[PDB]
């Protein structure tokens, strides 16, 4: 609204939210492949990346609750989510992100699909490559 | 555990065929000249019914489409390029490499150059005297 | 094949049985699948009963890790 864009110069952030195919470190906003959890490397910056539940088998017991992956992670079971997908607050959920939410995101017609997109354009219109 | 989208989806995603055994509420009518999945009750442009792809989770859409006689050129309304790609004919000459090996407009005359009867200005512009 | 000449096999047929069977096309009862004793003298009961590794360790189908 202020011209300058400046009236939203303090407005709140959102998380770090590091891509699914990716783990973040506690306390520091800081990303760290999903391959360096459970491999004895201190990857994050306090040692906040390893612990000996990286052998507590979680996953077996029911898929440690998660519809996709369960890894063995610093803090027990650790679930990830696919490409194109997103993780809910539930630590457990993995939900499919609706790209056609963004505006613009194709020309014309958008249509959600599990981790995927598929677009549209009307008659007199064609799609590109 | 699934997430809760995919209990009415038309497809279980739970194996034991559970996911769909009480919800029903197929009470909504898609729209015309478009195509509503038999299972799970979606909405897809009617190109999509009858494609090489599958769209809808029931894959109704390709449960019911012939063999569409896979050999034949496509249109020769369009055009082909190198890459084996076919495009409307209107634009094998414009600033647009519409295929990516750019085949449609390696042959064209590259000048955009103003007639006689105008003035011409360096920006890719032509006036009127 | 206890003689490598296999003389030992070689001669005799083998009596059938159907309960459950073993890799070398051994016969025993069905309890007999998953008890820990060794049923089968190749011990093909055993080998596929229970996983023998942690998740540090990898398992190999001989019932090694
Ligand atoms: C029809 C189709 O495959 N659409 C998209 C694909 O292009 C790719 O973006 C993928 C990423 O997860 O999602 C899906
Ligand atoms: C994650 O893995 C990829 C592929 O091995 C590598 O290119 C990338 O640098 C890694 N990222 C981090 C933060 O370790
Ligand atoms: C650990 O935390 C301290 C503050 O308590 C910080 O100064 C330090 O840099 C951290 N360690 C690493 C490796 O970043
Ligand atoms: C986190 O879960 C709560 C319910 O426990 C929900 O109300 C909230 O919307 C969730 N947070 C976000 C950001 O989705
Ligand atoms: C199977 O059980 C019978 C007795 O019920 C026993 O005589 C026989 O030896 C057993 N077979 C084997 C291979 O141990
Ligand atoms: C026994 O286990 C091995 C390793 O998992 C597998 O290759 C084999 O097919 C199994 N055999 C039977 C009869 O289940
Ligand atoms: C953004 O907001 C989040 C909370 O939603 C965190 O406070 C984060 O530290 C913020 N990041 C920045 C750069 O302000
Ligand atoms: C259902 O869709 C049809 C066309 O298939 C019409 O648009 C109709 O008006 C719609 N009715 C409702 C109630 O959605
Ligand atoms: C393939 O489809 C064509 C029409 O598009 C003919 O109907 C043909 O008989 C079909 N053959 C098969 C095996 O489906
Ligand atoms: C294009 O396809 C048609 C059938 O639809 C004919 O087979 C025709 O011979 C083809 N043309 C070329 C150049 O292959
Ligand atoms: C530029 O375009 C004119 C017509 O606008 C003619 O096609 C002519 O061939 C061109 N001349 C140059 C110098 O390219
Ligand atoms: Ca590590
Ligand atoms: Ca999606
Ligand atoms: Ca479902
Ligand atoms: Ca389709
Ligand atoms: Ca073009
Ligand atoms: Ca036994």
């Amino acid at each position: 609204d202020c011209r300058d864009m400046s009236d939203e110069k303090d407005c709140p952030t959102q998380p770090f939210h590091c891509p699914s195919s990716q783990w973040q470190c506690p306390g520091y906003s800081i990303c760290v492949n999903l391959s360096a959890l459970c491999d004895g490397v201190f990857d994050c910056p306090n040692g906040t990346d390893e612990s000996p539940l990286c052998n507590q088998d979680s996953c077996l017991h029911f898929n440690g609750g998660c519809t996709h992956r369960c890894i063995q992670g610093p803090f027990g079971a650790t679930c990830v989510c696919p490409i194109g997908y997103q993780l809910a607050n539930d630590t457990k959920t993995c939900e499919d992100v609706n790209e056609c939410d963004i505006p613009g995101f194709c020309s014309q017609h958008c249509v959600n699909m599990r981790g995927s997109f598929r677009c549209a354009c009307d008659p007199e219109y064609t799609l590109e490559s | 555990c699934v997430p809760s989208i995919f209990r009415c989806d038309g497809v279980d995603d739970c194996h034991d065929n559970s996911d769909e055994h009480q919800c029903g509420a197929l009470n909504n009518t898609c729209s015309s000249s478009a195509f509503t999945c038999v299972h799970g009750g979606q909405c897809i442009p009617g190109q999509w019914r009858c494609d090489k792809q599958n769209d809808c989770l029931d894959g109704s859409d390709e449960q019911n489409c012939p063999t569409r006689s896979p050999s034949s050129t496509c249109p020769p309304t369009s055009f082909t390029c190198d890459n084996h790609m076919c495009i409307p004919k209107e634009w094998v000459c414009d600033t647009d490499n519409d295929c990516s090996d750019g085949s449609d407009e390696k042959n064209c005359q590259a000048s955009g150059t103003c007639h006689p009867t105008q003035f011409r200005c360096p920006d890719h512009r032509c006036i009127s005297p | 094949s206890d003689c490598p000449d296999g003389s030992d096999e070689r001669n005799c047929y083998y009596p059938t049985c159907d309960q459950l069977t073993c890799a070398n096309g051994a016969c025993y009862n069905t309890s007999q699948k998953c008890d820990h004793k060794v049923d089968c003298r190749d011990s093909s009961d055993e080998a596929n009963c229970t996983t023998l590794c942690s998740q540090k360790e990898f398992q190999c189908g001989s019932g090694e890790c």
